C-alpha cells in the first residue's frame, strides 16, 4: 500500500533523479542532436580568418 | 546540445566599433591624398 502511495505522489521520482545525478558529475544529455552542427561552423573554417 | 543561442546589443554595438572604425579611416585617407598633392602644388 506505500509504494504504490510514493509513486501517485510521485516520490520516487524524486528518490529517482536525486541519486542518479548527484552522485554523477557528468553532464546529461550533452549530445542530444546533431542538427545544429548540420552546416559548416565557424571553428571548422575560422583558420582562414586567420 | 541543440542550442539557441543568441547575440546582444553589445555584440551589435560592437559591429558598429568596426564599420565607424573604417569609414572615418578611409575618409582620413582623402584628407592624405590632399594634403600631400597641396604639398606637392
Amino acid at each position: 500500500l506505500a509504494v504504490l502511495k510514493l509513486s501517485e505522489q510521485g516520490v520516487l521520482d524524486k528518490l529517482k533523479n536525486k541519486w542518479w545525478y548527484d552522485k554523477g558529475e557528468c553532464g546529461a544529455k550533452d549530445s542530444g542532436s546533431k542538427e545544429k552542427t548540420s552546416a559548416l561552423s565557424l571553428s571548422n573554417v575560422a583558420g582562414v580568418f586567420y | 546540445k541543440k542550442n539557441s543561442y543568441s547575440y546582444g546589443w553589445s555584440f551589435y554595438f560592437g559591429a558598429l566599433s568596426f564599420i565607424i572604425a573604417e569609414m572615418v579611416g578611409v575618409l582620413a585617407v582623402h584628407m592624405f591624398i590632399d594634403r600631400h598633392k597641396q604639398l606637392t602644388g
